[PDB]
C-alpha cells in the first residue's frame, strides 16, 4: 500500500547523499567546539529566544527531518551520560570520518571495508590512549587537585564568575553519596 | 569571507585542461594499455597506444594543456623514456592540487613544498638503485 | 565440440580467465544457430542436440555414444559428417577462429574516440 | 463510445511477462544487500515519521507492502517461509527473480513459458535429490559431546565480530540458553535485555524472567527476597 | 466544416463508413475476446493474474471466472459470453469451445467478407455446416459410459475434465469425486451438483483431502456435546449478545450494585431464553456471528448443541434441505420454522473437528467433498474443477456417448465437412470450408499452449486421419510435437459438450453476423 | 602540523593547541586534561555511528498520494 | 511494581498464571508460582527473577558492554546464534552454507544440461547459473571481489571440491563443512522448492485482468 | 579541454563499437551456408547487385564505421590467406564481441578478456589437431 | 594502480598490498604484466634506467609549479 511517491534510491548516490547530510550537523557544529566557540541563537516554538555553545542542547533542539541525521542526535544522547564534555567532539569527528570515507567510495572501496577499517584504526588509537595517560589520585584518596582540574573546565561557562566555589562543592557531593574506595559512583 | 575577485577559475581551468590530456593518456600505460582511435580530419583513422603519438595527434589548444604537450617532448629529447608517465604524474600533482586549493592553501606555498619533495624524491630513488 | 571442452578446461584456469574462456565456448554455438535458422529448424533443440552427443564423446570412449556428429541442413537432424561427406578444411577453422579472435582483440582494446 | 475495455485496463502476451520479470527484481533489489550476516541494513519510516533499522530479509518484506500484482506473489510466498521456518525468506527471493532474469533473454525470443515451467519444475528435483545424496548427518562425529559442535558452530557466526576476544564465554552463554529449554524450542522464549556499562564477560543468564526493576519507592529493610 | 462525419445521426454514435466496415470491428471485438481465453486452453493453459473488485489478488485459469471478473462491455462480445452462460445450462464444461471456435468463425467469416460474399449466404453456410456437424458427430462416438457405477470407470473417464483445470493432481481429484458421484447414481433419474457440495479447509496439501457424507461444515462444534440425533434444529441469524428490547425497554442504572443487579438480570433471562430452546424439544442451536460465553454454558446446560456458521452461504445452504430458517430475534421459541435431520454429530478429518449433518435414517442422496490446501486461493480454483468434473457426469446420466479430445474430433469433424463443401456447389460451400478451418483453431490452441509449431500438428493430424487412423489427438509434450491415440491414452469429451457447444457458438458467431449496426436509445 | 612535528622533532610527549592564546603549547603546564574514558568512549561512539551510517543504504518511505 | 508488560506476560506463560487488571478477581486462578525467588545485585542495580516455574520453558539473558551498539551488534548475532544451535539439534542433516551447496549443484545441474538435448538444456543450465546470486551476493555485500573468489571457487568444485564456499571473514575460499558453517538440507530443499514455485507462478501467468472500480 | 576536434570515452565507446561489428555481422548472418538468402546491394548510382556470398557482400559492403572496417580489413586477410570462412569469421568475432560487453558490465576489464580468448584459441587449436582425419 | 588497472589486477588492492611489500621488503616489488599479477620485479629482470623516473619527477614537477603560479591569462594583440 502506498507505493506511489516512495523514495527510492540506492548505491553511492545514496551513501553520499546520507554523508551529505551528517556533514550539514557536523559542519554546524565544528565551529562551536572548544571554549572559543562560536554561540547558536536558538528560536523555540513558544517564540523564545536563546544563545548558547553547548554541543548536547543544539541537537537537542536541532530537530533535523533527516533519518540520518536523527541517529547523530540519538548517539549524543548517550554520549551525556557518558563523556559529558565532548559531544560536539563525537559529531565532528563523525563528520570527519564520513567526509573522508566519500573520497573512498570514489576509490571503489565498499562501506563494509571502510567499516572494519575504522574499527581496526579505532582500538589501535584506544591502545595508544592508555600509554600517553598520566594519573591524579592513584593509591591516595585526596581532595585537592579533584577540585583544582574541573576548576578549569567549568570556566567557559557562565559560571566562571564564581568557577571555584562550584568545584569544591561537586567533590563533596560524589565524596557523599559514593566511596573513592569503590570506585562506583551514581 | 565574501571572496569578490577570483582569480582562482583560472587555476581550476587550467586543472581542468591539464587533468583531462592526463585523463585520457592514462588508459594507454604499459605493455598491456589499451589502444586508443584517432580520426583524422580527411577521413583516414588509425589505432595506437604510444602515447607520444596521441598528444601529437590531439591538437591542444588551451594553454595550460600544451605545457604537457611540451613537458612530453622534453622528456623523450632528455630521457626518451616514460614520455607517457609523466604526463600522467602532472595530471594527478594537480588534481591533488585541488584539494590542497580549496583548503586555503597558496600557490607558491604548494610550489615550494613540492620542490622539498622532489629534492627528497630523486634521493630516494637514488639510494635503491643499482649501480 | 569445442563448446564442452573449453567449458570444462575453463574450470581448470580460473583467475580471471574462466568467464572469458566460457564465453568463447558459447559463442561458437552462433555458427550451429545461424545454420538452423538458414535451414527453417529450430535452432535451439539442434544446437542441444549436437552439444549432447558431443558432450557423450567426453564423459566416456565407448562406441554406444556417437562421435563427430554433424548437422544437415535439408533433413533438420544431427548426421554424421564422416558418412555423409561434409568436409572443411583444417586451415579454415583454424585461421577462422585465430583471425576472429584477434579481430575482437584489436576492438575491446579500443576505449576511447579522438576525431580530428 | 462503445468500446471493449472502458477503462479495463488489460495487457498479455510476451511484454506482460517481461514486465513481471522487471517488477520482480525490484522485490529482489530490496533484500539484495542484508544477505549474509554482515549485511547492509535498510532505513524504513512508517506514516508517523517512526524509523525502523534492520537487516532482516522477513522483517523488511511485511514493511514494504508493494502493490504490484507480481510483487505480491514473491512476498506472500517470502511470508509463508518467514511462518513456516522463519529463515531462508532472502535466498527464495534472490532465487526467484534470478531464475526469471536468466530466462528473461530465451522469452524475448519467442520461447515459451510452459517449456521453462518444466525446466524449472525438472532441475528443482534433480536438484532436491543432489541435496539428499550429497548430505550428511552429523550427531556425534568424533566422539564429541554435542555441547561442544554447538559451541563450534555459534562462535562462527560471532567470529571477528565486536566480542570476538570474549566469544568463549559468549559461546558458552548461547548453548546453556539453548539447553535449558524443553523439546519444544523456540527464539521467542528465550528473550535478552540490555545493561549499559561494565565488561563484556559479565553479561549475566538468568534462568527465568528478568527485567531492570526501576521500583525505587520505599520498603527497604522489610519484603523478605527469598520464596519457596 | 463539411464534410464531416457520414451516417452519423443517431446520437452521434461511432457509426463506421461503408470504408470502415462496421461489420468488421463488431468482429475485432471478439476476436480480442478469444485472446483473452485462447491460451488458457488445454492442460498446459496460462493463468490469468485476475484483480477481483475487491483488491483480491486470484491467479486461475478458467474461464468463466475471467470472464465474471472481466467487465466486457461491448455488446458484440456480451452475445458470446451469453452463449458461455448458456454453455453452463445443459452442461459444465466447453466454455472456451464457444470463444474459441466462435472468434474463428468471425475472424474467418472477415476473409469471406472482403472478398465479397454477403453476410447473408456466410450465415447460410454456417448453419448448413452446424447441421452437418451434428451428423457426423455420432459416428465419431469411440466408447460409451458403461454406468456400472465403478469408481475405476468414473475416475477414468474424468481425468480429462478435471485437467485443464488443476494439472498434474488428476488423480486423486479423479478419486474423490468419483466416490461422490457413485453414491448418488443409485438415485436414477435425480443426479444434480447441488448434491455434492464442497467445504475448502486450510491445510497442508491436496493429497490431505477426503470425501465425507451429509453437509459438511468446517467450523467445529463450539459446544461440549460430541452427537446428538434431535430432529428439531433452531437457526438463528442474530448471535447470543446482550439482549435489546424491541419496545422502549428503557435501562436506567445509577450505582454500582444496580449495574450488578441488571448484569444478573440479564443472566437470569438468557438462562430462561436457553431454557426455551429445550423446552420446544430442540437439543441443537445455530448462530451466525458471535457467541457469548455465559449462553455457550447454558447450551451445555441441557446438552444443546451449539452450532457456529459465520458464512451466511452456509446458513442458506440448511435452510433449502432442513427446512430451519434464520428468524430476526435472538432465540424465539418458535418450533414451527425449525429443521429436521436424522443425525447430527462431529467428526474429526485430516486433523480437523468438522460438523456432519448426516442422514442415517433417511436414504440419503447427498455429500461433500472436503478439501485441503495450504492457500485459500489454490482451494477456490481446486473447487472450480469439482464443478467441471461433477458436471461432466451429470450429463452422463444421460444418454452415455464419449468422443475422442485432444483436438481429435476437430480435425476429422472439419475433415469430414471440408469434403461435403468441395462437393457442394454454390456459394455456401466458401463459408462450409471456413467452418471446418474454425475447427482447426482449437488444436492450434492446444499446441501453442504447448509450446509447438500449430502448423506441424495440423499436418501430422491430417496425415493419420487421411490413412483413417480416427481417435488421434495432440500429444502433450513440450520436447514432443508428434500425436498419439487419445483412446489408448484415455483421453475422452463428452457428446453433448461438443453438441451444444457447436450449437450456441454458431448461434452466437450467426447473431453477432446479422447485426450491422449498434445503435444507442433512451427510454 | 606545527604541532604534530613538536610531537615528533621537538620532543615526543605529546603536546596541544594553545587556543585561549594562553604561553605556549603543552597543556600539561596549562593544566588541561580531559578524562582517559572521555576520549575512549569519544572516538568509539564516532566510530559506531560512522559504521551504522555505512551499513545503511536505502531509506524507503511511503508517500502520500 | 513498574514490571513491563512483556516481562509480566513472559512470567506469565512461565509461571502459569494470569495478567487480572483489576484487583477485586484476583484469586488462585490467576495468580502463579515458583520454586525458588531470589533479588540479586547484577551491575548494582536489582534484578528480581522466579527460577525454576513451572511452565519454565523462558529464562533471560543479560548482556554488558562499554555501550548500546557493543550490545546490539552482540543482540543480533546471539538470535541467529541461537537459531543455529535450534536447527543443528532439530535437523542432523546438513549441508556446506556460505553458497558451497549451490555451486555442487551448478555443477551437477550443468553437467546434467548437455546430456538432455532440446530446449531444456539452456534452461537448466540457466537454472544453474541463477544459483551463483546466493555465493556471488555474500562476496559483493562483504565487499570482496565476487570475480575472483567466484571463478575460484567454481575451479575447486570441478577438481572434487563440494563443501568449499565463500568465508565472509576472510577473503578466500573455505571449506564451509570443515569450518562448521552448516544448514538444514531440508531448509535449504524447501527453498529452492519455494523459489520455483514462484517463479513458475510468475512465468505460467500471460496477462492481468483489473475490474474497474 | 578545447581542441580542434571531438573526443568520446567511457564504456559506451566499446559498446558502439560491439553493436557496430554486431550489425555488420547482421549483413551476413542469414545468408551464411549453402541455403544462405540472396541480399540486395544498392550501389550510389542505383545498381543493385543481388546475391548471398559473404564474401561478395564485404567487399562491396560500404559501412562508414572503424570497427566495420576492421572486419572489412580482416576479410582480406582470410580471403588471401584461405579463401573461404570470411562468413563465419565476421559472425564468430560479432558474438565475441557481444559477450564480452557483457563481461566488462560485470567489472571484468578487456585485458582478462583478452587473455581467456587467447587461451581459448590455443587450446581450440589442438583439440581440433588431436580430432582431425587425415587425407 | 593504472599498471594494475591494465593488467586485470584491483587497481587498489594491487598497490596497498605493494606499499605493505616496499615496507617489509624493498624496491623489487612490482606489477608483472607478463604473469598478470604481482612478483619479483628483479628476477623478471624488467628495469629501466634511473633518469627515466628522475627526470619524470624533475620536469613534471617544474611543469606544476609553472602552472600554480599562473594567477590569470591576458590576451593581447
Ligand atoms: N582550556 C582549554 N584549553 C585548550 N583546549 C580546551 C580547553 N577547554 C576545552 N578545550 C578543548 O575543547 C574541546 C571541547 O571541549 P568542551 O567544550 O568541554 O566539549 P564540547 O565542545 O563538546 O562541549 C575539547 O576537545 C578540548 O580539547
Ligand atoms: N614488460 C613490462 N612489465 C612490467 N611493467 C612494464 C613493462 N614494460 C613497461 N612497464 C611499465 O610501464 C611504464 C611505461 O613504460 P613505457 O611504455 O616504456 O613508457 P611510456 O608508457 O611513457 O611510453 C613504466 O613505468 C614501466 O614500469
Ligand atoms: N558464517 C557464515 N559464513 C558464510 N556464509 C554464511 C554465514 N552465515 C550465514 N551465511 C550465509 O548467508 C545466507 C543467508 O543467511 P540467513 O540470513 O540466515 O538467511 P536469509 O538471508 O534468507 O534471512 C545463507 O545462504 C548462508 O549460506
Ligand atoms: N491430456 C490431454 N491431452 C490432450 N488434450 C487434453 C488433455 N486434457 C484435456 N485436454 C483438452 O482440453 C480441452 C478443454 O478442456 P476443459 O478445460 O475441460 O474445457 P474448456 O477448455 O472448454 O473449459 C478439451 O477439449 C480436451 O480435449
Ligand atoms: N554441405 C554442407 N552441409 C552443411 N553445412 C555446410 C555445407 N557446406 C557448407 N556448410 C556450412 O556453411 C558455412 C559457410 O561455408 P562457406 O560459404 O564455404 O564459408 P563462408 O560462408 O565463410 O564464405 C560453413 O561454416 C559450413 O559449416
Amino acid at each position: 500500500k502506498d507505493q506511489d511517491r516512495k523514495s527510492r534510491l540506492m548505491g553511492l548516490e545514496a551513501l553520499k547523499s546520507h554523508i551529505m547530510a551528517a556533514k550539514a550537523v557536523a559542519n554546524t557544529m565544528r565551529t562551536s567546539l572548544g571554549p572559543n566557540g562560536l554561540d547558536k541563537m536558538m528560536v523555540d516554538k513558544d517564540g523564545d529566544v536563546t544563545v548558547t555553545n553547548d554541543g548536547a542542547t543544539i541537537l537537542s533542539m536541532m530537530d533535523v527531518d533527516h533519518q540520518i541525521a536523527k541517529l547523530m542526535v540519538e548517539l549524543s544522547k548517550s554520549q551525556d551520560d557518558e563523556i559529558g564534555d565532548g559531544t560536539t567532539g563525537v559529531v565532528v569527528l563523525a563528520g570527519a570520518l564520513l567526509e573522508e570515507a566519500e573520497q573512498l567510495l570514489d576509490r571503489g572501496i565498499h562501506p563494509i571495508r571502510i567499516a572494519d577499517g575504522y574499527e581496526q584504526a579505532a582500538r589501535v588509537a584506544i591502545e595508544h590512549l592508555d600509554k600517553i595517560s598520566d594519573s591524579v589520585l592513584v593509591d591516595i584518596k585526596d581532595t585537592e587537585p579533584l577540585i583544582q582540574t574541573a576548576k578549569t573546565t567549568l570556566g567557559s561557562k557562565v559560571v566562571n564568575s564564581c568557577h571555584r566555589q562550584m568545584a569544591e562543592i561537586a567533590v563533596n557531593a560524589v565524596l557523599t553519596v559514593a566511596d573513592m574506595e569503590r570506585r562506583d559512583v551514581d | 569571507y565574501q571572496d569578490r575577485d577570483k582569480p582562482a577559475q583560472i587555476r581550476f581551468s587550467n586543472i581542468s585542461a591539464a587533468k583531462a590530456v592526463a585523463d585520457a593518456i592514462r588508459t594507454s600505460l604499459g605493455p598491456k594499455g589499451m589502444d586508443k582511435m584517432i580520426q583524422d580530419g580527411k577521413g583516414d583513422v588509425t589505432i595506437t597506444n604510444d602515447g607520444a603519438t596521441i598528444l601529437k595527434q590531439m591538437q591542444v589548444l588551451h594553454p595550460a594543456a600544451r605545457m604537457l604537450v611540451e613537458l612530453s617532448k622534453a622528456q623523450d629529447i632528455e630521457a626518451g623514456d616514460g614520455t607517457t608517465s609523466v604526463v600522467i604524474i602532472a595530471g594527478s600533482l594537480l588534481d591533488s592540487c585541488t584539494k590542497l586549493l580549496q583548503k586555503g592553501i597558496h600557490p607558491t606555498i604548494i610550489s615550494e613544498s613540492f620542490q622539498k619533495a622532489l629534492e627528497k624524491g630523486i634521493e630516494i630513488l637514488t639510494d635503491m638503485s643499482r649501480p | 565440440a569445442l563448446s564442452i571442452y573449453l567449458e570444462n578446461y575453463a574450470t581448470s584456469m580460473g583467475s580471471r580467465e574462466q568467464l572469458a574462456i566460457a564465453e568463447f565456448a558459447r559463442s561458437l554455438l552462433v555458427i550451429p544457430n545461424t545454420l538452423a535458422v538458414n535451414a527453417a529448424q529450430d535452432s535451439t533443440d539442434l544446437v542441444a542436440k549436437l552439444r549432447a552427443f558431443h558432450n557423450e564423446a567426453q564423459v566416456n570412449p565407448e562406441r554406444k555414444n556417437l562421435k563427430w556428429i554433424g548437422l544437415d541442413l535439408s533433413n533438420g537432424k544431427p548426421r554424421d559428417n564422416k558418412q555423409a561427406g561434409v568436409f572443411e578444411p583444417t586451415i579454415v577453422k583454424v585461421k577462422s577462429l585465430k583471425f576472429a579472435t584477434e579481430a575482437a582483440i584489436t576492438i575491446l582494446r579500443i576505449d576511447d574516440l579522438i576525431k580530428l | 463510445v462503445i468500446l471493449l475495455k472502458e477503462g479495463t485496463d488489460s495487457s498479455q502476451g510476451i511484454p506482460q511477462l517481461v514486465s513481471n520479470i522487471s517488477a520482480c527484481q525490484v522485490i529482489a533489489e530490496a533484500v539484495r544487500t542484508t544477505l549474509g550476516p554482515r549485511g547492509m541494513d535498510k532505513l524504513i519510516v512508517d506514516g508517523r515519521g517512526k524509523a525502523t533499522i534492520s537487516n532482516d530479509g522477513a522483517t523488511i518484506l511485511k514493511l514494504l507492502d508493494v502493490v504490484h500484482p507480481a510483487a505480491k506473489t514473491l512476498v506472500d510466498i517470502a511470508k509463508s517461509q518467514d511462518a513456516e521456518v522463519g529463515d531462508g525468506t532472502t535466498s527464495v527471493t534472490l532465487l526467484a527473480a534470478e531464475f526469471l532474469k536468466q530466462v528473461k533473454p530465451y522469452v524475448e525470443e519467442g520461447l515459451h513459458p510452459q517449456i521453462i515451467i518444466r525446466a524449472f519444475r525438472t532441475a528443482t528435483q534433480l536438484a532436491v535429490n543432489k541435496i539428499k545424496e550429497i548430505a550428511v548427518t552429523v550427531k556425534k562425529a568424533d566422539k564429541v559431546e554435542q555441547r561442544k559442535l554447538l559451541e563450534k558452530c555459534a562462535m562462527t557466526a560471532l567470529s571477528s565480530k565486536l566480542i570476538s576476544q570474549q566469544k568463549a564465554f559468549f559461546a558458552k552463554m548461547v548453548v546453556d540458553a539453548v539447553m535449558m529449554l524443553d523439546d519444544l524450542l523456540q527464539l521467542k522464549m528465550i528473550g535478552i535485555k540490555k545493561v549499559q556499562g561494565g565488561a563484556l564477560e559479565d553479561s549475566q543468564l538468568v534462568a527465568g524472567v528478568a527485567f531492570k526493576k526501576t521500583f525505587s519507592y520505599a520498603g527497604f529493610e522489610m519484603q523478605p527476597k527469598k520464596y519457596h | 466544416k463539411a464534410p464531416g462525419f457520414a451516417q452519423m445521426l443517431k446520437e452521434g454514435a461511432k457509426h463506421f463508413s461503408g470504408l470502415e466496415e462496421a461489420v468488421y470491428r463488431n468482429i475485432q471485438a471478439c476476436k480480442e475476446l478469444a485472446q483473452t481465453t485462447r491460451t488458457a486452453y488445454g492442460p498446459n493453459g496460462m493463468n490469468k493474474m485476475v484483480i477481483n473488485h475487491l483488491e483480491k489478488l486470484f491467479v486461475t485459469n478458467d474461464a468463466a471466472t475471467i470472464l465474471r471478473e472481466l467487465e466486457v462491455q461491448h455488446p458484440a462480445a456480451k452475445m458470446i459470453v451469453m452463449a458461455s452462460h448458456m454453455q453452463e445450462q445443459e452442461v459444465g464444461d466447453g466454455t472456451n469451445f464457444v470463444l474459441v471456435f466462435a472468434g474463428a468463425l468471425l475472424e474467418l467469416a472477415e476473409e469471406l467478407l472482403r472478398i465479397g460474399l454477403s453476410v447473408s449466404e456466410v450465415i447460410e453456410g454456417y448453419e448448413i455446416a452446424c447441421r452437418k456437424a451434428h451428423e457426423i458427430l455420432p459416428n465419431l462416438v469411440c466408447c460409451s459410459a458403461k454406468n456400472l457405477r465403478d469408481i475405476d470407470e468414473v475416475s477414468s473417464l474424468l481425468r480429462t475434465s478435471i485437467m485443464s483445470k488443476q494439472y498434474g493432481n488428476e488423480v486423486f481429484l479423479a478419486k474423490l469425486i468419483a466416490q461422490a458421484c457413485v453414491s448418488i447414481f443409485p438415485d436414477s433419474g435425480h443426479f444434480n451438483v447441488d448434491n455434492i457440495r464442497v467445504c475448502k479447509i486450510l491445510g497442508s496439501g491436496i493429497s490431505s483431502s477426503s470425501v465425507l457424507h451429509g453437509m459438511v461444515f468446517k467450523k467445529e462444534t463450539e459446544g461440549d456435546v460430541t452427537s446428538v440425533k434431535d430432529a428439531k434444529i433452531a437457526v438463528y441469524s442474530c448471535p447470543f449478545d446482550g439482549m435489546i428490547t424491541e419496545t422502549k425497554g428503557t435501562v436506567l442504572i445509577k450505582t454500582a450494585e444496580e449495574l450488578m443487579n441488571f448484569s444478573k438480570g440479564e443472566e437470569n433471562l438468557m438462562d430462561a431464553q436457553v431454557k426455551a430452546i429445550a423446552d420446544t424439544g430442540a437439543n441443537v442451536v445455530v448462530t451466525g456471528g458471535k457467541v457469548a460465553d455465559m449462553a455457550l454454558h447454558y447450551a451445555n446446560k441441557y446438552n444443546i448443541m451449539l452450532v457456529r456458521l459465520n458464512s451466511k452461504w452456509d446458513l442458506r445452504r440448511l435452510c433449502k434441505t432442513v427446512g430451519a430458517t434464520a428468524l430476526p430475534r435472538l432465540t424465539p421459541p418458535v418450533l414451527e420454522e425449525m429443521g429436521h435431520c436424522d443425525s447430527v454429530y462431529l467428526s474429526e478429518v485430516g486433523d480437523t473437528q468438522v460438523v456432519v449433518f448426516k442422514h442415517e435414517k433417511e436414504d440419503g442422496a447427498i455429500s461433500t467433498i472436503v478439501l485441503r490446501g495450504s492457500t485459500d486461493n489454490l482451494m477456490d480454483d481446486i473447487e472450480r474443477a469439482v464443478d467441471d468434473g461433477v458436471n461432466t457426469f451429470k450429463v452422463l446420466t444421460r444418454d452415455k456417448r464419449l468422443v475422442p479430445g485432444g483436438g481429435a474430433t476437430e480435425i476429422e469433424l472439419a475433415k469430414q465437412i471440408t469434403s461435403y463443401g468441395e462437393t457442394c456447389p454454390g456459394l455456401e460451400q466458401y463459408a462450409i470450408k471456413k467452418f471446418a478451418e474454425a475447427f482447426e483453431a482449437i488444436p492450434r490452441a492446444l499446441a501453442e499452449n504447448s509450446g509447438v509449431k500449430a502448423n506441424e500438428v495440423i499436418s501430422k493430424l491430417y496425415a493419420v486421419h487421411q490413412e483413417g487412423n480416427k481417435n488421434v489427438g495432440l500429444d502433450i509434450e513440450a520436447e514432443v510435437p508428434a500425436v498419439k491415440d487419445m483412446l489408448e491414452a484415455g483421453i475422452l469429451d463428452t457428446y453433448l459438450g461438443k453438441y451444444w457447444a457447436i450449437k450456441l457458438a454458431t448461434n452466437a458467431a450467426v447473431t453477432v453476423l446479422r447485426v450491422d449496426q449498434i445503435i444507442m436509445a433512451k427510454p | 602540523t606545527e604541532v604534530r612535528a613538536r610531537q615528533v622533532k621537538e620532543m615526543n610527549p605529546a603536546l596541544g593547541i594553545d587556543c585561549l592564546h594562553k604561553g605556549t603549547n603543552d597543556m600539561k603546564q596549562q593544566h588541561v586534561i580531559e578524562t582517559l574514558i572521555g576520549k575512549k568512549q569519544q572516538i568509539s561512539l564516532a566510530t559506531q555511528m560512522v559504521r551504522m551510517i555505512l551499513k545503511i543504504d536505502d531509506i524507503r518511505k511511503p508517500g502520500e498520494s | 511494581g513498574r514490571v513491563p508488560e512483556e516481562d509480566l506476560k513472559r512470567t506469565m506463560m512461565a509461571c502459569g498464571g494470569s495478567i487480572q487488571t483489576s484487583v477485586n478477581a484476583l484469586s488462585a486462578d490467576v495468580l502463579g508460582r515458583c520454586q525458588v525467588f531470589e533479588e540479586t545485585q547484577i551491575g548494582g542495580e536489582r534484578y528480581n527473577f522466579f527460577t525454576g516455574c513451572p511452565k519454565a520453558k523462558t529464562c533471560t539473558f543479560i548482556l554488558r558492554g562499554g555501550a548500546e551498539q557493543f550490545m546490539e551488534e552482540t543482540e543480533r548475532s546471539l538470535h541467529d546464534a541461537i537459531m543455529i544451535v535450534r536447527r543443528a539439534i532439530k535437523n542432523d542433516s546438513v549441508v556446506a552454507g556460505g553458497g558451497a551447496i549451490e555451486m555442487e549443484l551448478s555443477k551437477y545441474l550443468r553437467d546434467y544440461s548437455r546430456t538432455i538435448p532440446g530446449k531444456q538444456q539452456l534452461l537448466i543450465g540457466a537454472y544453474a547459473k541463477a544459483l551463483e546470486i546466493i555465493p556471488r551476493q555474500l562476496c559483493d555485500n562483504a565487499g570482496f571481489d565476487a570475480t575472483n573468489i567466484l571463478n575460484k571457487l567454481r575451479a575447486r568444485h570441478a577438481q572434487g571440491g563440494t563443501w568449499y564456499g565463500v568465508d565472509i571473514n576472510n577473503e578466500d575460499i573455505a571449506d564451509n563443512f570443515e569450518a562448521f558453517v552448516w544448514e538444514p538440507a531440508m531448509v535449504r530443499i524447501n527453498a529452492l522448492t519455494a523459489a520455483s514455485e514462484a517463479a513458475c507462478l510468475i512465468v505460467s501467468v500471460d496477462e492481468t485482468i483489473k475490474n474497474p472500480r | 579541454l578545447s581542441v580542434f576536434g571531438d573526443r568520446s570515452t567511457g564504456e559506451t565507446i566499446r559498446s558502439q563499437n560491439v553493436m557496430a561489428a554486431a550489425s555488420i555481422a547482421n549483413i551476413v548472418k542469414s545468408s551464411l551456408g549453402p541455403v544462405g538468402l540472396d541480399k540486395m546491394l544498392v550501389d550510389d548510382i542505383g545498381d543493385v547487385t543481388i546475391t548471398n556470398d559473404g564474401a561478395t557482400i564485404l567487399k562491396l559492403l560500404e559501412v562508414e564505421h572503424p570497427a566495420a572496417k576492421v572486419l572489412c580489413e580482416l576479410a582480406d586477410l582470410q580471403d588471401k590467406e584461405v579463401g573461404d570462412g570470411t562468413t563465419s569469421v565476421v559472425i564468430i568475432a560479432a558474438e565475441l564481441l557481444k559477450n564480452a560487453d557483457e563481461l566488462v558490465k560485470q567489472k571484468i576489464h578487456p585485458t582478462s578478456v583478452i587473455s581467456g580468448y587467447r587461451l581459448a584459441c590455443k587450446e581450440a587449436v589442438r583439440y581440433i589437431n588431436e580430432n582431425l582425419i587425415v587425407n | 594502480s593504472t599498471l594494475a588497472e591494465n593488467a586485470g589486477l584491483n587497481p587498489i588492492s594491487t598497490v596497498t598490498e605493494l606499499r605493505n611489500r616496499h615496507a617489509q621488503g624493498e624496491k623489487t616489488a612490482g606489477i608483472n604484466v607478463r604473469k598478470g599479477g604481482i612478483s619479483n620485479i628483479l628476477e623478471e629482470l624488467v628495469v629501466q634506467p634511473l633518469l627515466v623516473s628522475v627526470s619524470a619527477l624533475t620536469l613534471a614537477t617544474e611543469t606544476v609549479r609553472s602552472i600554480l603560479k599562473i594567477d590569470d591569462v591576458v590576451n593581447t594583440r
